[PDB]
């Protein structure tokens, strides 16, 4: 039937928030099973923009890439960004394909687990695997996906008994007092259905071992990456023969598990949770762009983008306007900051914690909130997917079709939670189509010109900004150099975007604002909060730092 | 079926890299060890349960009969009576010491928990703090940043079929900290003719040179990385990039600046 709802009329706390990274406290007001207000609360500081003052420019990559293990890399990568462009050193063109090959493998492995191991758990009911019956599931997911050994009646069987010997054993462990456990009105999922997505959750811990062995390859280690280095990268072994065949070889075995285990299970599932399509939207979109042609510049990279850069606003795609970097700036109001921090261009970031207490409705979260001319704005793959689509790109045109087409359901669908979750797949697919091409354009350049790190000079005072989408969107590193030491540094990262604060307006941000309309089934078990949070895949510590 | 050993993990101030890192554990792989092997009751990164029903998770782990193993992640931020740092309305450090008084044994995982990692770096404004630092409990330290799973997972079977590994002074232990990375590093003939890399476009740097001219901190370093790799496939020498001496102490500051020596 209907979306189920409760009647329930009251507030509602969840902390911790589990299955993100990071330390987040949501609280709604519910009014006869809706959300009709929200706040996101994130729990913990740390403070590397205090840290990194005084320190040497060189050494920022190492102590920003510890903003976020779950997305390692990206902090290295804006960092080194935002330094060779305090020093006005454009990177060789190797260093730019290395660079960019590396946040490829990043998204493919970032992706995977969150559906997966994050993101699954609030759609898959687990114990209802057990009711299956492997012969029809079996005969489900031959219909409904490529045919696949791991597939098969035997294969479905065998999850089914390991699965069944650990709900016996009493031990329940990350299952223990699991939303689901004796059913749950806001999960549609049949039995069979459970049965295959728990497979490959199953699965997908093993191949995302695969998806950071690739991305190791390029990148020394994972988690916490050691290849990039002010003027490019130190990796040369990375651009010969043998270690890029390895790489290429993983690759293409991740993206055959993406190809044929995530794509239908995220078809599958947003199939039946069709109503999803009109939970959870909201109205404005930036990306600055990622794996650009021409990284010699922020300029360059905005413009260079193969995912494109761009904003959007009030949910017009027939209007994407650039980016305008002198634009964005910082408020602190709602925020655990000194007041009078508001309105702050990161140039001129200025990071002065002030606690006050817990659920405080005027000071309540350690992110600050950026904003975009006033606006707040959605960044991450639904961003992105909106504004390459918009603007015509072939990929995301074609994939976003494929999409929609299986589904039926208009464009504007995608404005909402399933859409949000959608876009994320979406993106994974277009990301394992350019990797083959990607990979034979670094393995000849490499093999022609082995170059890559340029010359460069460390200024006694400049400014430089790093650009990247990282998985979770728009990220930017911000630095002021004086007497050749940092005398600031902003991050400004995707998930204080999405789910920092309210603005000095008080106006919402993305998740507060998406949370807004939430259905609860059962108040006692708000699985439909987890939805939306969940489908921005925070990161509190990006968000925070 | 066999009782399989409780263990409760808990996450303060940190990145979650180190949580990233045990689950790239091939020997055995993350599912056969939850399965067969331990009993994860508490992990906010990939439980099922959330606020109320995680937080009743977590007491219903701390009360068990047969008792838990404690896994920490993170550092403890001590300002303003650890308000800084705050999961389910209490500060990281109050929980933490709970659940460590009942522990049979205590784990950290990584550079934070052991020894205060990147939030304590100058000038410290959370007051973070290590485990043992701030809460005077003995605590069995797998430090990295992240380590090598090889050695949480390592450490984590040998307490649970054998007993406390031997530690050195730093409580880590020697099974896989007792060799610094300088002795078992591939360039080490480089190193010992003065054969150093000036700078990462030179051609030294691309003949695979020594990189102890450009800051690397293997000579200080206590870890297997050479030795066994990262992710079946490099580690950072391997990959061109100096040491950072993360598996020491308080790296951040005694190992800065990166690019140069002491
Ligand atoms: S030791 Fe390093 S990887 Fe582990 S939580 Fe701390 S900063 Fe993150
Ligand atoms: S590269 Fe580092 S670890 Fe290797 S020999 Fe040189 S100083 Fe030692
Ligand atoms: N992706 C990602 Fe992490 C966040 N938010 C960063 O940058
Ligand atoms: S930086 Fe850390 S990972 Fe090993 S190579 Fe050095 S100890
Ligand atoms: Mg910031
Ligand atoms: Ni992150």
């Amino acid at each position: 039937k209907p979306t189920p709802q409760s009647t329930f009329t009251g507030p509602i706390v969840v902390d911790p928030i589990t299955r993100i990274e990071g330390h987040l406290r949501i609280m709604v007001e519910v009014e006869n099973g809706k959300v009709k207000d929200a706040w996101s609360s994130s729990q913990l500081f740390r403070g590397l923009e205090i840290i990194l003052k005084g320190r040497d420019p060189r050494d920022a990559q190492h102590f920003t890439q510890r903003a976020c293990g779950v997305c390692t890399y990206v902090h290295a990568l804006a960092s080194s960004r935002c330094v060779d462009d305090a020093v006005k050193v454009s990177i060789p063109a190797n260093a730019r394909m290395m660079r960019n090959l590396v946040m490829a493998s990043q998204y493919l492995h970032d992706h995977l687990v969150h559906f997966y191991h994050l993101h699954a758990l609030d759609w898959v009911d687990v114990t209802a695997a057990l009711k299956a019956d492997p012969n029809k599931a079996a005969k489900l997911a031959a219909s409904i996906a490529p045919a696949r050994p791991g597939n098969s009646a035997k294969a479905l069987k065998a999850v089914q008994d390991k699965l069944k010997a650990f709900v016996e054993s009493g031990q329940l462990g990350i299952f223990t007092n699991a939303y689901f456990l004796g059913g749950h009105k806001a999960y549609y999922l049949p039995p069979e259905v459970d049965l295959i997505a728990t497979a490959h959750y199953l699965e997908a811990l093993h191949m995302q071992v695969k998806a950071a062995s690739a991305m190791a390859i390029l990148g020394g280690k994972n988690p916490h990456t050691q290849f990039t280095v002010v003027g490019g990268c130190s990796n040369y072994q990375g651009l010969t023969k043998d270690p890029l065949a390895n790489y290429l070889a993983l690759s293409k075995e991740v993206c055959q598990f993406v190809n044929e285990c995530y794509i239908p299970d995220l078809l599958a599932v947003a199939g039946f949770y069709k109503d999803w399509g009109g939970i959870g939207g909201t109205s404005n979109y930036l990306a600055f762009g990622e794996f650009a042609t021409d990284d010699s510049s922020p300029e360059k990279h905005l413009a260079t983008s193969q995912f494109p850069s761009g904003v959007i606003t009030g949910r017009d795609l027939g209007k994407v306007d650039n980016v305008d970097l002198g634009a964005i700036y910082e408020d602190v109001k709602y925020s655990w900051y000194a007041p009078g921090g508001d309105g702050k261009h990161p140039y001129d970031g200025v990071t002065d914690p002030k606690y006050t207490k817990l659920d405080d409705k005027d000071h309540y979260s350690w992110m600050k909130a950026p904003r975009y001319k006033g606006k707040a704005m959605e960044v991450g793959p639904l961003a992105r997917t909106f504004i390459a689509y918009a603007k015509g790109q072939p990929d995301f045109k074609k994939v976003v079709d494929m999409v929609l087409g299986k589904l039926s359901v208009p464009a504007t669908a995608l404005h909402s939670t399933l859409g949000r979750t959608a876009a994320r797949g979406i993106e994974t697919a277009i990301v394992c189509a350019n990797m083959e091409k990607w990979i034979k354009e670094m393995a000849d350049s490499g093999a022609k010109d082995n170059t890559l790190c340029a010359k460069w000079e460390m200024p006694e005072e400049s400014k430089g900004v790093g650009l990247a989408d990282a998985p979770r969107g728009a990220l930017s590193h911000w630095i002021r150099i004086k007497g050749k030491k940092i005398d600031n540094f902003q991050l400004v990262v995707p998930s204080t975007w999405n789910l920092g604060p309210r603005g000095a307006q008080g106006d919402k941000s993305p998740v507060e604002e998406a949370l807004i309309g939430t259905p609860i089934a059962d108040p006692k078990r708000p699985v439909e909060i987890l939805r939306t949070v969940h489908a921005f895949d925070p990161c509190i510590a990006c968000g925070v730092h | 079926a066999k009782h399989r050993p409780s263990v409760v993990w808990l996450h303060n101030a940190e990145c979650t890299g180190c949580t990233e890192a045990a689950i790239r554990t091939i020997k055995p792989y993350i599912d056969a060890l939850i399965l067969d092997t331990i009993s994860l009751d508490y992990q906010e990164t990939i439980m099922a349960a959330a606020g109320e029903a995680a937080e009743a998770a977590l007491h219903q782990a701390l009360e068990g009969k047969d008792g838990y193993y404690l896994v920490v992640e993170g550092g403890l931020p001590t300002i303003d009576g650890g308000q800084w740092g705050m999961v389910a309305g209490h500060p990281m450090i109050e929980t933490t010491k709970k659940a460590a008084a009942k522990a049979k044994g205590i784990i950290c995982i990584g550079t934070c928990s052991a020894y205060g990692g990147v939030q304590k770096a100058k000038p410290n404004p959370s007051q973070a703090k290590g485990v043992s630092e701030a809460l005077g409990v003995k605590t069995i330290n797998i430090p990295g940043c992240p380590p090598n799973p090889i050695n949480f997972v390592g450490a984590v079977v040998h307490v649970l079929t054998k007993g406390i590994p031997d530690l050195d002074e730093n409580g880590r232990p020697k099974l896989f900290y007792g060799e610094l990375v300088h002795d078992n590093c591939p360039r080490l003939p480089h190193f010992e003719a003065s054969e150093f890399a000036p700078s990462f476009d030179s051609e030294e740097a691309k003949k695979g040179f020594c990189l102890y001219e450009l800051g690397c901190k293997g000579p200080v370093t206590y870890n297997n990385c050479p030795k066994v790799l990262f992710n079946q496939v490099n580690w950072p020498v391997q990959a061109g990039h100096p040491c950072l001496g993360c598996s020491e102490p308080d790296f951040w500051d005694t190992m800065t600046p990166f690019y140069e020596q002491g």
